[PDB]
């Protein structure tokens, strides 16, 4: 008996120990996006674009390998991948829980960034070479005089000076980027802690079965021997009749389907709307459910004969 | 990669000697603006500066102010100082300022292999909690007479009748043990499976955070001139550290910084353009990553004397090549197409396993 | 507008004469150089996730 | 002397248990050529035509 359930637990907590590190080696395995090349090697996360705009023109158009494949998907990508305006689109990232991203202008993106509740972030570089620039009338007299007036003002540092103001300063947040450095990247205290608890509440447990044990010492049940054997006999005279009405209880599984099915091992039951309940009382239930599973004949009803063995020894057991 | 001596360039005459991004966007250049074309090296081999005494331009910038070249194909800095003195086109690439580093991914045992898998909070609770089993235990059985048994508990503790009290304890604390060593051997089995390392992290910011990992320009450049003259608070404080660095933190050359950064262990950091940067990421050993994005915003044009024909027609033709993604794709083909290293590709290769002696010796100290 | 052939927006208010100059996002393309004129880029950028 | 070698055979046992399991594990990671598109994907097997 000592060995047999020896070789019981060691397969368990085998089990145990196996199952447990599929979930961490996963659990590694997991690795976020960060180029665009990612979103085209993989389905799971859908993305898209403005419905119209540069934006969405530019992947049509683009004889780009990637960007080619990228087209494709969100050119026949059921729903639609695209939205209307921009801030649809950031609605639809910060409500897909990471299942949507959503392709736009790093200038907007980037300030986005910066605003609350601060859940988006840009990742990876950008697609393409843009550039925004000051428009003057062909043929104008600013012309010259502005053109170098942006090149001296970026040489000064006084553009990248005025952007930081705005985008990154203004904020603001400013610590949702404080937050998301991505420190942290390894197991937890939180699973083992559970483990912590319940062995300072077995620890108290034995504090209190010690003074207990003494406290019992001291007095020393004879009384029990007269009033146990009828106490006993009584609670197992409970169990048993308990465990017959579990076994009827004309519920063992409801398998929810709006409708409601609930069944025990003699009827199946359904309550349709609303509240009606039918019963087709069938009594046990081994049917044609090609089970087998690959012996012969036992079950279903195999629970029945278990169940009729357990209440016919109980009967001679209560009588004895 | 812009502009290189071919193979056989010796067998070759004429424009078919030379071969890169720049000979390729010359020809494009040519075709969209209808004219043939002789593609000639700088005499000195510089680009364009203004010496301050003689007021002389020399490089291509010289060479196009004093009618020696007609149009100037290649890697030229758009800057207010050549501005003036002849034309830009638009940018037919954006560049700026970035960070190189060593080749990602390394090792190290230090029995800090081992409290990593459990985390140093967790082998401390359990610490805890060990000497808060030995003195429960403790107090289930003068002053000596408690040493003897605190030394007893110990060693009941120093893991391996029927009190009922203590036997529960004995049994609980065993659970508990029983799925931490689980736990410990299932995360340790997916440490071996995936086996990810990742490195520090991308941010100027994070060079003048720390200084653990040295950090320098060329001796010579716009550059180094960049951190001087910037008034940026981190670029600030970046500059003051390298400016009274010691050892010189500035190299000769491009090619002793990238050395510099292959033969420090990652303990070097290297600051230069991030085109020729993403270049040298392609080239073997492929020990060299760019980190985060570019300190500046900068761009190379081509360049056309002042009040030139060739003007608007070359003008309209960069903007036309890189709306027709051709830009792109140029790049595309000398940097990662003709390169040879491989990053996205080293993740992708499912394969590697093999036991070594790090991790198992710390715990033999 | 393809029909019309009329500019609308900023690069509108240019090539009409209803302004002198502009200065807000405005992207430096091909199709808007033939019309107007654009300084160097103030701010460069480009498509991201 | 008897629990801190306990301790270090522990920790041992421990990580040839892991280890074993990566080796498997990996072992099943491999996968080999299915079709064209696998060509294309890995460069570890080099291939050509006449
Ligand atoms: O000259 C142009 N400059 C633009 C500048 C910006 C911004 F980044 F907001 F400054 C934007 N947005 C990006 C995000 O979605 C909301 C608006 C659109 C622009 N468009 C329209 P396109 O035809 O879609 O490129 C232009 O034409
Ligand atoms: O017009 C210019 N074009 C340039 C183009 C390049 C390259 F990227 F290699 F094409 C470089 N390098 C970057 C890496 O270090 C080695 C040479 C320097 C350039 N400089 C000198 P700066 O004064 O330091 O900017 C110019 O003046």
């Amino acid at each position: 008996v000592g060995g047999v359930w020896w070789f019981f637990t060691l397969i368990i907590i085998s089990s145990y120990t196996a199952n447990l590190a599929a979930f961490l080696t996963v659990e590694r395995m997991v690795s976020p996006i960060e180029s665009a090349e990612d979103l085209s090697k993989q389905t799971e996360i859908a993305y898209g674009t403005l419905d119209s705009g540069s934006t969405k023109e530019f992947f049509r158009r683009s004889k780009i390998a990637v960007f080619d494949k990228m087209w494709t998907y969100m050119r026949s990508a059921e729903p639609s991948v695209f939205v209307r305006t921009t801030a649809e689109g950031v609605a639809r990232v910060r409500k897909s829980k990471g299942k949507y991203a959503y392709l736009l202008e790093s200038t907007m993106n980037e300030y986005i960034e910066q605003r609350k509740p601060c859940d988006t972030m840009k990742v990876g570089g950008n697609l393409d070479s843009k550039g925004y620039g000051i428009a003057t009338p062909k043929g104008s007299s600013l012309g010259t005089p502005v053109n170098l007036a942006v090149l001296k003002l970026s040489e000064q540092g006084l553009l990248d000076k005025l952007k930081n103001k705005w985008w990154y300063d203004k904020g603001e947040c400013g610590a949702k980027d404080s937050g998301s450095k991505e420190k942290t990247s390894a197991l937890s205290l939180s699973n083992v802690a559970g483990v912590f608890y319940i062995l300072v509440g077995g620890l108290g447990l034995a504090m209190l079965v010690a003074l207990i044990e003494f406290c019992y010492k001291s007095r020393a049940g004879l009384f029990d021997r007269g009033v146990q054997m009828l106490l006993t006999t009584v609670g197992a005279f409970a169990a048993f009749s308990l465990m017959t009405i579990a076994v009827g209880t004309d519920y063992w599984l409801y398998s929810r389907g709006v409708v409601m099915t609930h069944s025990g091992l003699w009827r199946t039951c359904c309550l349709e709307g609303n509240f009606k309940g039918l019963c087709k009382q069938i009594d046990h239930f081994p049917e044609d459910a090609d089970y087998e599973a690959d012996t012969a004949e036992y079950f279903l009803r195999a629970v029945r004969a278990s169940s009729i063995f357990p209440i016919l020894s109980v009967i001679l057991l209560f009588m004895g | 990669p812009y502009v290189m001596m071919k193979k056989n360039h010796e067998m070759l005459e004429g424009n078919e000697r030379y071969e890169g991004y720049c000979v390729d966007l010359a020809a494009e250049i040519a075709k969209h603006c209808g004219f043939k074309y002789k593609l000639t090296i700088v005499g000195d081999g510089k680009y364009g500066a203004r010496d301050a005494d003689t007021k002389i331009w020399n490089g291509m910038v010289g060479e196009l102010v004093y009618g020696k070249a007609d149009i100037a194909i290649a890697p030229l800095t758009i800057t207010l100082v050549r501005e003036e003195v002849i034309d830009f086109s638009k940018p037919f690439m954006s560049l700026g300022i970035s960070i190189m580093i060593k080749k990602p991914q390394k090792s190290k045992p230090g029995v800090f292999s081992f409290l990593d898998p459990l985390a140093y909070e967790i082998w401390m609770c359990i610490v805890f909690a060990y000497i808060g089993v030995s003195v429960v235990l403790f107090l289930v059985s003068t002053n000596e007479f408690g040493i003897f048994n605190s030394l007893w508990f110990s060693l009941g503790a120093f893991m391996q009748p029927r009190s009922l009290s203590g036997r529960i304890v004995g049994g609980v604390w065993w659970f508990f043990t029983l799925i931490i060593i689980s736990s410990y051997t299932a995360n340790l089995a997916a440490f071996l499976t995936v086996e990810r390392m990742v490195s520090p992290i991308e941010s100027a910011e994070d060079l003048s955070k720390q200084t653990e990992i040295a950090y320098g320009t060329l001796d010579s450049g716009s550059t180094k001139e960049f951190f001087r003259r910037s008034k940026i608070a981190v670029f600030d404080k970046m500059w003051t550290y390298m400016r009274s660095a010691e050892p010189s933190v500035f190299v000769r050359t491009t090619a002793e910084g990238v050395a510099r950064v292959r033969k420090s262990k990652g303990k070097y950091a290297y600051l230069l353009e991030s085109t020729m940067n993403e270049y040298i990421e392609q080239r073997k050993p492929c020990d060299t990553m760019k980190v985060g994005g570019n300190l500046d915003s900068k761009g190379y044009g081509i360049a056309t004397p002042k009040g030139s024909s060739l003007g608007t027609p070359v003008n309209l033709a960069v903007l036309k090549l890189s709306e027709q993604g051709l830009l792109d794709k140029l790049k595309n083909k000398w940097w990662y197409d003709k390169g040879e290293c491989g990053a996205k590709d080293s993740g992708s290769k499912e394969k590697t396993s093999a036991l070594s002696l790090s991790n198992v010796a710390g715990v033999f100290y």
